[PDB]
């Protein structure tokens, strides 16, 4: 409770779409272990 | 009649120089840009005199 | 071979598309540049992403979906964003004019000059694609642009394109909830234009899907983020057929097949069963008993439809993950056995069941819980009728007394059309009812 | 002026019965896509041929074909030559409103500079002055 | 109910139509030969008998 | 793309304008010299709706000033944004209007219409594809609405197929001043609903008494009720600037509001109204937003509709909110109040989000009604007409400039249609 | 051998000519002194230039072309340029007087004193080639100059030399811009004359020159630089099969005997397929099918026709490159077989290809994009008689009401083959139904 106390925001000229999708981390990325895995033709 | 077409270094070195093209397009935008902007600064002065004198 | 095309018309429309788009590249590998680590699986476009998205000789992703606008304020806004590079640039079909809401508008004033254009870039993909099994169509009922727009376009798409299949997604006008009055005559309109022509049609309430979020997933105040979130679970979940592998696997034609029973009426229902918060997924269990009560749970529907005030005809149960037939095929027996469930004494069967055993994943900063078994209950029951019945009373008030027509006649159209649609309707209704009847 | 909202109301439904018989063309010449066109059992079904065996003539279905595509090219040809016409009509109404309309506004600041002179006070030479420039002289001469 | 097909002429959905108006004829013939293969079918059989 | 030319009417509008343009600038932080101090994005990039670009990146407001009277020209061009707006545009008379609505409307406008138009049409030229007009004004203005009728009609034959914006203040209903000012507004309003399409109605005594209700500095300026209308018009043009799922166009707004052509008179309804210490003391929830967004004292515009019934509202709300507040606040609302609205049309509200805060707060809207609260309004014009007209005062003027009694005639007879109007469809 | 001589008439088609022989120097390599490196490639004259260059004993290649102007400003321009010195001082064969506009002062006044001067150039160009296959003739139907300047030396070049082919590029007219109003008395009279003369007449407009620009290569303001540059690239194109070899040889002979198919109407239409821009070439992908797609798409063409208005009867494509003829033939095998376009029956086959395995080049200071599979569209359809439809009623109104005939009756003319001209046209207007008529 104590930080959020402030409710001042820096960027107030924010989009939601910047803010809601900014770019995400690489390594928090998914592996595709048996997603059809086919390297041969 | 056996020539299986280019090799990818040529693609490589193709794909780049259309990099450099857009860059120098760019800064021939920005260059007239400024070219243009000086026009404007020379009637601004010329103006001003123009003022004083009168 | 398995591939399709995304349709996302009306501004509403191009977020949800947004999200699901960031989130198919969130199982694809994919990063916001357009290419893969140093890891091989670049190609000739033969992976995972073949299905959709074109990564070419040029090792970029070229998603295979078009964005449809008329107001270039939020797709000018997107194409400044994170993945814009990724998206083609003119597919981004953007727009100066809007339609005013006004269906008509988007369909005759604008929509003449670019639907040619549109037409050209269908072609350019339909051509580079090999088996499009069909189309997937993000739209609106109560659209202001994705209304009108799409009408002709899947018009001009079904002419050209009679064979293939359509697949229609929008979400339901609300059925107390009313950000426009103008919103029913333009949905009746779509409906009875489309009726002879929309393939499958699946439709979704906003209301209920935020009833979800602080029922089980316990938000008071949740976003689009959330709701653009879960809907494009929704549509990931039944193209992980086409993505992953099952036990059996099934795909769109087979759906159409077997949920529609008959001609006219073809307006399934979806659900998902495990939405839950991450923590009451912590420290309980998930099995397929439990998730199979929770999609047959009648408050559980995004649809406010009471199915004992109607009856079932079919029940489609796509398991992604870890399970076997055995419960599988108990639990469903067990729920044959429940006389609260209430199908038409028509079918003895109505269960159509995917298996696949890829677990579904987590988004990061997300909200959902960790997933191992979950299941999309898509079926189709007579409680329906309702929702077409609501905007009837709803509607025949308003056209006596004929609101806002002078707008309307003002950009030329005629009464006819409106008076076509309501015995459309009442033909509707009449056959609900009467295949209601047994 | 009456008739000016008459018409375009005709012309509303005139146009709609246009849009469909295209749309009526492209559902009676096939979907113009050949490559997607064998899904539909391309035209001459397989079994048809393997029917036909000994043959012996066959399907009238061809000449209902030729002859359904004949009827409606000709119906096109018969509105685009009404549809052209119409529009023509349709700015000659609207040309010769503007005439009849200005017409009068001219002509109506005619009585009213009269009332301004009668009054006990005015004299001559305010008269003259504004005689050469009581209007902007301009009839408006549709400008633009 | 007011009768309404007559004859006019447009057919918005008429190649469908057409299409099962093929159904008949195609199966027609297949009926009538099946009776011609059931009297040479058995001929030959007893035939064979003696 | 779709831009807006704006028109400075009346010795009202001539402080409006000046206001209006001022908080503009202020909002898109524009230094009065006119050289835009670059901070953000977006009203950088949705200027074009309002402004062109001029050399240097000054932005030159696409507006018209019309007077006749000097003083408020130079005034107004002395004032602290005289610099950013254009000689060019400063198109003024070499008469006095002696404030009659006649003369305004037939003898001085003759030789100034021409001006104007060319000025607007080299405007018009100047830009690509207007959605429309807006102007402000007065009704019971002698010169706005001497001018204003004769400009509307003149531009309804030139471009039938824009937005024809109207904003116009109704003068006191307890004093007007101007004794013939009942004979101006009977005159303009009969062109008005004819020419108008949509039509903002404003009262002094309400902003006083708004200043009473929630101000409470005893004396505030004229300007200050400028600021004020000014927040107003601002925040109904917020939408179409600033991003966020919100469907800004006013044919889109107007669609949503207009059943039948004769609704042009709207009422607005504005955004926190704080006193000293409630800026401190108050805790900004949508629900005390919608509470005081519907507050019988939070009106500004001609008087409670709480004599009549509501037929259709329209609220934008700007800054960070979301769906299921205003949806759930809606419900409140319907649920609360559902009797008072009319049996004709349920559901009758149009909800706008507009995710971009204004400079200084965060949670904003902005309101905009069509109740059936100005059979009140016109109903006092026509005693007032009626006892003037009995017996004629202060008549040999317009016959002087003339004017005879048949105008009026049509003028009331369409004005008691409307009463009639207005009473019917509601009773 | 296999080379041709190049002729320029007309200020209007000296900067092109300008601007071919600026980039035909580049993929040779010419420095502009007019020698190569102290690379071994100089000689009696015998190698790739052999064929267009005349880099004889002095080791300076000297153009096989001629320009010929009647004004001297842009002219002693040219020969204060760069490659002045490349050029032979009097094949720029200068003027001091104008026609005016005028097609008959530049084939009466001023002609007479000048083709004995340039007939002395060819002749002496004739004397040192060996094969000369034929002639490049660049005009325009608009000349104030160009128009009656070669309107005599074609006829004097025809009487003299009628046992080789004349190849014939003009700006077409633009069908509703006008920078001259007698540029339809002109324009007729060229027609008239050519059409039992000239062998191969080829046309292009410059208005959808333009559209293509803003459309793909994306740039609102080019220029001729452009513009030259694009028909520059365009004759290049069709000169490679000349320059280079590929898997079979196509010659200007073939394409006259294939394009032609009839007497009088041997006027195709040209087009280049890969015109993109920069960037849009970097993110996506050539490939035979898509230019194959895109080389059909009507807006492509520079000449304002509609293909569906009219009928095909040849089509010729030029793939300079990599392809394969596996791609190739089934490509072309479903255009052959595409509804659309609407080929005239009596043709059966009406495609000739020239492969062509060297790739395109950018020229240094360019806007194109760097092409690995071109092609030229040679085609000629029904669909361009609209053009003298409207050519026809311009003229018929204003020489009904005869304007500017003081003018030309002044300088010793009047009505006579005015009236010819238009049966002359109203004969072909009536030849492209009939044969339009099958
Ligand atoms: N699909 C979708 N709909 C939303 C979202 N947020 C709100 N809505 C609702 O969806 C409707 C969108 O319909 P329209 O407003 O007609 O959309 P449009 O036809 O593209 O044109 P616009 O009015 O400019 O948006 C609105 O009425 C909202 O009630 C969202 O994120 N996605
Ligand atoms: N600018 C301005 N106008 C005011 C103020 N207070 C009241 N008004 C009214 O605003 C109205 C509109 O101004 P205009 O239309 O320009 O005035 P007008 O046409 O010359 O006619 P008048 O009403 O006599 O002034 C006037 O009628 C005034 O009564 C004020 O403080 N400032
Ligand atoms: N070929 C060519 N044509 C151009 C160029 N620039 C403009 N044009 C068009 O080509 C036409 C030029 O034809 P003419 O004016 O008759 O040229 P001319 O007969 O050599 O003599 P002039 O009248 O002096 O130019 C103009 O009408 C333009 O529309 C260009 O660079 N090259």
């Amino acid at each position: 409770l104590q930080q959020k106390w402030l409710a001042s925001k820096t960027s107030l000229k924010e989009s939601i779409y910047t803010t809601s999708y900014p770019r995400l981390p690489v390594c928090a990325m998914s592996r595709r272990e048996h997603a059809i895995p086919v390297p041969h033709p | 009649d056996r020539w299986k077409g280019m090799n990818r270094e040529q693609l490589e070195e193709i794909w780049f120089t259309q990099k450099r093209q857009i860059q120098e397009k760019l800064r021939l935008q920005e260059e007239e840009r400024q070219h243009s902007m000086d026009w404007d600064l020379r009637r601004i002065r010329k103006a001003h005199a123009s003022l004083l004198h009168e | 071979m398995r591939e399709c095309i995304s349709i996302h018309v009306g501004q509403a429309g191009v977020q949800i598309g947004n999200a699901c788009w960031e989130l198919y590249c969130l199982e694809h590998g994919i990063q916001p540049d357009g290419q893969m680590p140093s890891d091989k699986t670049i190609g000739g476009g033969d992976d995972s992403f073949n299905t959709f998205f074109s990564e070419t000789g040029a090792g970029k992703h070229v998603p295979r979906a078009v964005f449809v606008d008329l107001e270039p304020t939020v797709v000018d806004e997107v194409r400044t964003g994170t993945y814009r590079q990724l998206f083609h640039p003119e597919q981004l079909i953007t727009g100066k004019e809007d339609a005013a809401n006004n269906y008509a508008r988007g369909h005759y004033t604008i929509g003449k000059e670019i639907v040619d254009l549109v037409l050209d870039r269908i072609r350019k993909l339909a051509d580079l694609c090999t088996g499009l099994q069909g189309f997937l169509i993000f739209h609106s009922f109560g659209g202001g642009t994705g209304s009108g727009f799409a009408s002709l376009l899947m018009e001009r798409l079904s002419v050209d394109y009679g064979k293939k299949s359509k697949l229609e997604f929008a979400i339901y006008p609300a059925p107390q909830v009313s950000t426009a009055v103008v919103e029913p005559y333009n949905s009746i309109l779509t409906t009875h234009t489309t009726l002879e022509h929309s393939d499958c049609a699946f439709m979704v309430d906003n209301e209920a899907i935020y009833d979800i979020c602080r029922r089980n997933l316990d938000i008071e105040r949740p976003t689009y983020t959330n709701l653009n979130r879960l809907i494009g679970q929704i549509v990931s979940s039944i193209t992980a057929s086409l993505r992953f592998d099952g036990a059996l696997n099934v795909d769109l034609t087979e759906f159409q097949t077997n949920l529609v029973p008959y001609p006219r009426i073809h307006f399934p229902l979806a659900t998902y069963a495990p939405v839950i918060s991450a923590e009451k997924a912590y420290h309980e269990q998930l099995s397929v008993a439990e998730i199979t009560n929770a999609c047959f749970e009648p408050a559980n529907q995004m649809v406010k439809c009471d199915p004992r005030h109607g009856k079932y005809m079919a029940c489609c149960m796509l398991y992604r993950g870890d399970v076997v037939p055995k419960d599988v095929n108990a639990a469903i027996a067990t729920i044959k056995t429940k006389r609260t469930i209430q199908f038409v004494d028509w079918c003895p069967t109505g269960f159509k069941v995917g298996i696949n055993y890829q677990p579904p994943t987590v988004v990061p900063g997300g909200d959902l819980a960790k997933v191992q078994r979950a299941v999309c209950m898509l079926s189709n029951t007579t409680a329906i009728a309702e929702a077409w019945a609501r905007l009837d009373h709803k509607f025949d008030l308003m056209y006596a007394k004929r609101a806002f027509v002078h707008w309307y006649v003002g950009e030329g159209m005629e009464e006819g059309e409106f008076s076509e649609a309501r015995e459309d309707l009442a033909a509707l209704e009449k056959d609900y009812e009467e295949v209601g009847v047994d | 002026t009456m008739t000016l909202g008459l018409m375009r109301g005709t012309i509303h439904r005139c146009m709609k019965f246009n849009q469909e018989m295209y749309v009526t063309r492209g559902i009676i010449k096939g979907p113009l896509l050949k490559r997607n066109l064998e899904a539909r059992e391309k035209l001459n079904r397989p079994l048809v041929r393997m029917y036909q065996r000994h043959v012996g003539t066959q399907l009238p279905e061809a000449t209902r074909l030729a002859q359904g595509t004949d009827l409606l090219t000709r119906h096109n040809l018969h509105m685009e030559k009404n549809l052209k016409e119409l529009r023509t009509t349709h700015d000659n109404l609207a040309w010769g409103l503007n005439c009849k309309k200005i017409g009068h506004d001219v002509d109506y600041d005619v009585v009213r500079l009269r009332l301004r002179q009668r009054h006990p006070h005015v004299c001559y030479e305010q008269a003259q002055r504004l005689v050469n420039d009581w209007d902007p002289p301009t009839p408006a001469r549709s400008q633009t | 109910k007011p009768p309404a097909w007559y004859a006019r002429l447009p057919l918005p959905m008429h190649r469908d139509a057409r299409a099962q108006q093929t159904a008949e004829v195609v199966h027609a013939h297949a009926r009538g030969a099946r009776l011609t293969a059931a009297r040479l079918g058995r001929a030959q059989h007893q035939i064979n008998g003696q | 793309m779709r831009e807006i030319v704006h028109l400075q009417a009346g010795q009202c509008g001539n402080q409006i304008g000046a206001k209006f343009w001022e908080v503009i600038s202020d909002e898109h932080g524009i230094d009065p010299t006119g050289t835009y101090h670059g901070d953000s994005d977006l009203q950088l990039e949705r200027i074009n709706v309002y402004y062109n670009e001029a050399t240097g990146g000054k932005y030159v407001p696409r507006a018209v000033l019309v007077d006749l009277e000097p003083g408020t020209m130079d005034s107004v061009r002395s004032g602290p944004f005289g610099q950013i707006f254009r000689p060019d545009n400063f198109v003024f008379g070499q008469s006095g209007a002696g404030n009659n609505w006649a003369k305004g409307h037939y003898t001085e406008g003759a030789e100034l219409v021409d001006s104007v138009l060319d000025v607007v049409r080299k405007e018009a030229e100047s830009c690509d594809c207007l959605q429309g007009f807006q102007l402000t004004h007065s009704l019971g203005g002698g010169t706005g609405s001497g001018m204003g009728t004769l400009l509307i009609s003149k531009i309804r034959e030139e471009y039938p197929d824009r937005i024809m914006n109207t904003f116009s203040v109704v003068p006191s209903p307890k004093v007007s001043d101007t004794v013939v000012e009942p004979y101006n507004a009977t005159l303009s309003v009969h062109q008005l609903v004819e020419n108008t399409d949509e039509t903002y109605c404003i009262d002094n005594e309400a902003l006083y008494d708004i200043c009473f209700r929630t101000l409470k500095l005893t004396t505030p300026t004229y300007g200050d009720l400028n600021h004020l209308v000014s927040a107003t018009m601002s925040g109904v043009t917020t939408c179409l600037r600033f991003p966020g799922q919100l469907n800004a166009d006013l044919r889109k707004l107007a669609v949503n509001m207009v059943p039948f052509p004769r609704l042009h008179f709207f009422m607005p309804g504005f955004a926190p109204l704080t006193s000293r210490g409630s800026q401190q003391y108050r805790a900004l929830t949508v629900p005390e937003l919608t509470q005081q967004m519907f507050d019988a004292k939070n009106m500004m515009a001609a008087c409670d509709p709480r004599h009549g019934r509501y037929l259709t509202v329209a609220a934008v709300f700007r800054g960070r909110m979301s769906m299921k507040e205003v949806d759930e606040q809606m419900l409140n609302v319907q649920n609360k109040n559902s009797s008072y609205f009319v049996e004709w049309i349920p559901n009758n509200v149009k909800t706008a989000v507009c995710d971009i805060p204004p400079r200084g707060l965060k949670m904003s809207a902005t309101f905009i009604g069509n109740s059936t609260a100005i059979q009140e309004l016109f109903k006092r014009i026509s005693e007032q007409f009626t006892a003037m007209f009995r017996r004629k005062a202060f008549l040999h003027w317009y016959t002087g400039e003339g004017m005879d009694e048949m105008e009026f005639t049509e003028a009331e007879s369409n004005m008691n249609d409307l009463v009639s109007e207005y009473q019917q469809y509601q009773d």
